[PDB]
């Protein structure tokens, strides 16, 4: 089965979300986030010294 | 065929802050049939559990 | 001499589907008085057991 939600980035949050299926119980999971990096690309252009 | 079945929910409350952290409390009353662990949620963004 | 006597009889429901299989259940409450076996049926042709 297939689900989709979204969390909010901010580090050391809870927040949860279900499925609800048919037939069966219900089942809750949580998401926590712990680290978020980022990363450009780069290219040299020239130095000093 | 491990999922219980719980009937007649009442649920009061007893103390409240705003504030930072876990400060509001609240019980549950419930008539049971079988042992077992079931799922809790609420379902509004006002509060989360 | 092995029937046993069964009063005030109350029916509750909480789970339903459609479905294709046995996806309805119900409780039953009644005060007793001798222990032993007895027999159920559900009356009209809209919901077998």
């Amino acid at each position: 089965y297939e689900h989709t939600a979204v969390i909010p980035n901010q580090v050391g949050f809870p927040y949860k979300a279900h499925v609800a299926r048919e037939g069966y119980s219900p089942l809750t999971l949580q998401m926590q986030v712990v680290e978020t990096s980022l990363e450009p690309t780069l290219n040299l252009e020239y130095i000093t010294c | 065929t491990d999922a219980p079945i719980i009937s007649e929910l009442l649920c009061t409350v007893s103390t409240c802050t705003h504030s930072s952290d876990f400060g509001g409390v609240a019980v549950l009353s419930y008539k049971v049939e079988k042992a077992g662990r079931c799922d809790v949620h609420s379902h509004s963004n006002v509060a989360v559990l």
